[PDB]
RNA sequence: CCCGGCGAGGGGAGUGAAAAAGAACCUGAAACCGUGUACGUACAAGCAGUGGGAGCACGCUUAGGCGUGUGACUGCGUACC
RNA sequence: GUGAAGAGGGAAACAACCCAGACCGCCAGCUAAGGUCCCAAAGUCAUGGUUAAGUGGGAAACGCGGAAGAU
RNA sequence: GAACUCGCUGUGAAGAUGCAGUGUACCCGCGGCAAGCUCAUCACAUCCUGGGGCUGAAGUAGGUCCCAAGGGUAUGGCUGUUCGCCAUUUAAAGUGGUACGCGAGUAUCUGCCGUGGGCGCUGGAGAACUGAGGGGGGCUGCUCCUAGUACGAGAGGACCGGAGUGGACGCAUCACUGGUGUUCGGGUUGUCAUGCCAAUGGCACUGCCCGGUAGCUAAAUGCGGAAGAGAUAAGUGCUGAAAGCAUCUAAGCACGAAACUUGCCCCGAGAUGAGUUCUCCCUGACCCUUUAAGGGUCCUGAAGGAACGUUGAAGACGACGACGUUGAUAGGCCGGGUGUGAGCUAACCGGUACUAAUGAACCGUGAGGCUUAACCU
């Protein structure tokens, strides 16, 4: 329905409620302000593009400052698109957190991987290319901790995100 | 590999590179200013700043460690007595590097490394 | 006389018919390497040329559609011994 | 008969198939073989039918089947 | 010999980059893969996964035929062996073309992957995306209420495909298991050196060993091969004549394979058909000509971008991201933690301008051409 964009704080094996060390990911949940909403008439489709974080004005150039002023929100780390559920429409300016995500336990995660240089053929194929640093589509994950006070989203297993790299979490429909 | 690594490789023998670092640091501290290429200049600064920072504390163990890493009686004797009090107020960044174009012989970039005070 | 390194080389002045005769020294074509001139080419497939060909600059009958330089393109075209 | 030692035109090219022996030039017309829905030039011509299977547009002998073929 | 040196199909003194047809490709570079035992590709004329007819098919299990290449289709002992013989598995260890495909497995050149410079998208720049199109995969054993139940004479024995549980593989992270981690610490033999003991350093692979920070690792686990939908072949059909019957068809007129697509994601508007959304900026003058998307001169140098300075979890070089005195971008210092063994602590985290990151310079404009239609004039 609506996704979130954040960063990978860490990935460790935390004790379960029963008291068993289980792999779990540490993902921060930053309040993603709504910047622009698309419509099927003006642009041909309806979807919401949001922003996360807050970057200094030095990096942001003045045309982007005007774009964000149109959006009515401060400039952040960037813009991330999210498909609308084809039903209710949100409003520009508000921000969302994990909130209702604790109702599916099938949320998907997207992100990058380790920074890995162009590797040799022998070590990568056993024909020179790159591995990692690509968008990941691991799916069918289960949420573990949904504590919104800490603004941290925890899911089962590992997360496809490098240290300090951006990532997205969406209410998947696959399994 | 190639990610989150500190210290340029400077492909050489480990003992040889350690000896070269020690000799270069000794020469620079003796002359108070050296001309070295930027790739080696940054490593020189990184490996020499710890010694001058440790020189602030004067103790038998500190002097023994300084002599162990320096192996020069005069260099140890002049240390812990002059550089310490000179940069007592300053905490870090005791040296500065300024680029000086490139060497004509082998197009090798060069840079002057010298103490920030540089005199007095 | 000047630049240049107190060299090499070059540029002014002069001699010299002539220095587009300067000691690498009569005249100085091609193969090979550059600059500028005018034209085309960054969505278009193959012995690369052949007839047609609008345009792009110039001189011409001072237009009257002539040529020089080229060809975006079109039909055809599978080196020599 | 051809090539050897004949160009040119048609068949998708194809030396062996068909028409057809170039003195040269000319921005004319008429024809041979082969074609007239285009690419690519010419009737989407006329008369009565077969073909309804894309056979046409690749396949024998054999009893409509035979028919499987060029990644 | 010269090149403006593409793939497939057909012909070919017989594998065609130069022939006929057909499809694709902005121009020019850098690093690799070598096609001209490793690496694979294609057809089904099908070994299996199978679904449908017949069955001497009661159900599992099967025998024959129709469809299906979406996927897989071993390890060992004899040969140089293809092939072939014996042992154990699995769903199988399938048949053929590529000269049983593969011996250039100064590569000049063509072919494939990663990555760049010039230009176009029609005023410039900045980002965010719809997105045609291409690619990754449709793997699999067991159990459970269903169920020794319906069907089936007894015996035998479901649609179930809902749930959990392993395996081969890719994607992702080191926190648990540890390995590595010559840049961290400790033990120690020979020799030399510090006026000499203690105590330290070089050489002997890091002299030789014991552990190990950060990162990378499989021996560690996280997700996985969906479900669903559209369209389906065969097959199965509700009603029903021509031809007082029947019939999947002539009328009304459906279900349906694991086979195709979509459903998840990567690239992707160089898709030259060059796409859509928003934002910021340029709002001067003069002269000439062969008289127009004309040219030239002074001033202007906007938005935006880049080369330098600090650099990175991005990197062979390019390229991308962050900082750049309106500061934690890099180095060092303090504190915390780990390691080693009260000390040193490289790469782990918070603070600190103490130092380096400047002032500047460069490219980039002066309103955007023409034609048609609707709006106020």
């Amino acid at each position: 329905m609506i996704g979130l964009v954040g960063k990978k704080v860490g990935m460790t094996r935390i004790f379960t409620e029963d008291g068993v060390s289980i792999p779990v990911t540490v993902i921060e949940v930053e309040a993603n302000r709504v910047t622009q909403v698309k419509d099927l008439a003006n642009d041909g489709y309806r979807a919401i593009q949001v922003t996360t974080g807050a970057k200094k004005a030095n990096r942001v150039t003045k045309p982007e400052a005007g774009h964000f002023a149109k959006a009515g929100v401060e400039a952040g780390r960037g813009l991330w698109e999210f498909r609308l559920a084809e039903g209710e429409e949100f409003t520009v300016g508000q921000s969302i957190s994990v909130e209702l995500f604790a109702d599916v336990k099938k949320v998907d995660v997207t992100g990058t991987s380790k920074g890995k240089g162009f590797a040799g053929t022998v070590k990568r194929w056993n024909m020179a290319g790159q591995m990692g640093n690509e968008r990941v589509t691991v799916q069918s994950l289960d949420v573990v901790r949904v504590d919104a006070e800490r603004n941290l989203l925890l899911v089962k297993g590992a997360v496809p995100g490098a240290t300090g790299s951006d990532l997205i979490v969406k209410p998947a429909v696959k399994a | 590999m190639r990610h989150r690594k500190s210290g340029r490789q400077l492909n050489r023998n480990s003992s040889h590179r350690q000896a070269m670092f020690r000799n270069m640091a000794g020469s620079l501290v003796r002359h108070e200013i050296i001309k070295t290429t930027l790739p080696k200049a940054k490593e020189l600064r990184r490996v020499v700043e710890p010694l001058i920072t440790l020189a602030k504390t004067d103790s038998v163990a500190n002097r023994r460690l300084a002599f162990a890493r320096t192996r020069d009686n005069e260099i140890v004797a002049k240390l812990f007595n002059e550089l310490g009090p000179r940069f007592a107020s300053r905490a870090g960044g005791y040296t500065r590097i300024l680029k000086c174009g490139f060497r004509a012989g082998d197009n090798a970039p060069m840079a002057y490394i010298e103490l920030v005070d540089r005199s007095e």
